[PDB]
């Protein structure tokens, strides 16, 4: 099997250096192009360069140029990107891929499966978790709204898992502060305000956990 | 420096539809055209290449066509597992550049969204940070204007929104909006509001609340 496989995700403060990763296996890597593309937030790829892993030739952007290094170690199959100094504008998602060359044209025939870099000033923090209740009918909404955490993701439950039923949990939106923020909803009958509902908001990164019971009132 | 342009930028279809996007280059490209998907979280999969080019692998009902400037995707019987952005890229010239993506969603009947508005929590106020929560529940198309007043002024450039994919089982999208504000800000004024403007409307849906009184 063709396949690239690219080291794991980054977060990391301006300024520092990052050396990201890709190893083909399942054909002759010194035969294959490999080119990084690099994909913000919702947005689309954008090409940032190439390599012939066999002699090391690169081939840039003139957008890339000199900002980022690649380079290739066929020792062990790898492909490489390299940062020297990080800027928070270089947060995304970053895709090796193996251009196979047919029909005349390079194709990107296989892809590795994305490396995630978030480059902020921010420090690692644990959400504040506050209840969303209706002021004082068919269905009834209730949230919670998950604040200021750094970096992503956090995870809500509601109920311990025993209610999936209705629940959004929205994208996180990044503040002004460099911290993020994220809603999560649930819509239930408006005649079991009887039931009781938590959620269970879970923070990895900041090793913390927080319940939050959203009462009806 | 070949621009590639794409059109449209998102469209709704059904499964069993036959689906076109178009693909625009800034100059001349020949047949070096190649198709990609993209599913989110995962990594973009050619489909084509050489303008009309099937890669192994990939459903007939995939296929290309055009040369020079002018280039189409055709997906013939929309299956489920379709929905996705498709991308464009020209393989004329360095640097290799990728069309702005084509997002292909599900078609269904107009929802009007469930309207809803969350006051701050005690606790927040304590922190001196207010956040006004307004949700719009299950609607379609994704198109929606939602539009804060307090003491029945519109807000600028001090909220935030986010808007879920569609539902895996209805199709439908919601979203979430959230006012900012100092709890010195909060305290000065009495009515908070959030105006939902909609396809299913007959007109603009409010809801408010007024502080201090609830
Ligand atoms: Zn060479
Ligand atoms: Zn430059
Ligand atoms: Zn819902
Ligand atoms: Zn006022």
């Amino acid at each position: 099997e063709v396949q690239l496989v690219q080291s794991g995700a980054e977060v990391k403060k301006p300024g520092e250096s990052l050396k990201i990763s890709c190893k083909g296996s399942g054909y002759s890597f010194t035969n294959y192009w490999i080119s990084w593309v690099r994909q913000m937030p919702g947005k689309g790829l954008e090409w940032m360069g190439r390599i012939d892993p066999s002699d090391s030739y690169t081939n840039y952007s003139p957008s890339f140029q000199g900002h980022v290094t690649i380079s290739a170690d066929k020792s062990i199959s790898t492909a490489y990107l390299q940062w020297s100094s990080l800027k928070a504008s270089d947060t995304a998602m970053y895709y090796c891929a193996r251009e196979l060359y047919q029909g005349y044209m390079d194709t990107f025939d296989s892809w590795g499966q994305g490396t995630l870099v978030t480059v902020s000033s921010a420090s690692t923090k644990g959400p504040s978790v506050f209840p969303l209740a209706p002021c004082s009918e068919s269905t009834a909404a209730l949230g919670c709204l998950v604040k200021d955490y750094f970096p992503e993701p956090v995870t809500v439950s509601w109920n311990s898992g025993a209610l999936t039923s209705g629940v959004h949990t929205f994208p996180a939106v990044l503040q002004s502060s460099g911290l993020y923020s994220l809603s999560s909803v649930v819509t239930v009958p408006s005649s079991s305000l009887t039931k009781t509902y938590t959620c269970n908001v879970d923070h990895k990164p900041s090793n913390t956990k927080v319940d939050k019971r959203v009462e009806s009132k | 420096d070949i621009q590639m342009t794409q059109s449209p930028s998102s469209l709704s279809a059904s499964v069993g539809d036959r689906v076109t996007i178009t693909c625009r280059a800034s100059q001349s490209i020949g047949l070096y055209l190649a198709w990609y998907q993209q599913k989110p979280g995962k990594a973009p999969k050619l489909l084509i290449y050489a303008a009309s080019s099937l890669q192994s692998g990939v459903p007939s009902r995939f296929s290309g066509s055009g040369s020079g400037t002018d280039f189409t995707l055709t997906i013939s019987s929309l299956q489920p597992e379709d929905f996705a952005t498709y991308y464009c890229q020209q393989g004329n010239t360095l640097s290799y550049t990728f069309g702005q993506g084509t997002k292909v969603e599900i078609k269904r009947t107009v929802a009007a969204p469930s309207v809803f508005i969350f006051p701050p929590s005690d606790e927040q106020l304590k922190s001196g940070t207010a956040s006004v929560v307004c949700l719009l529940n299950n609607f379609y198309p994704r198109e929606a204007k939602v539009q804060w007043k307090v003491d029945n002024a519109l807000q600028s450039g001090n909220s935030q929104e986010s808007v879920t994919e569609q539902d895996s089982k209805d199709s439908t999208y919601s979203l979430s909006s959230t006012l900012t504000l100092s709890k010195a800000d909060y305290e000065k004024h009495k009515v908070y509001a959030c105006e939902v403007t909609h396809q299913g409307l007959s007109s603009p849906v409010t809801k408010s609340f007024n502080r201090g009184e609830c």
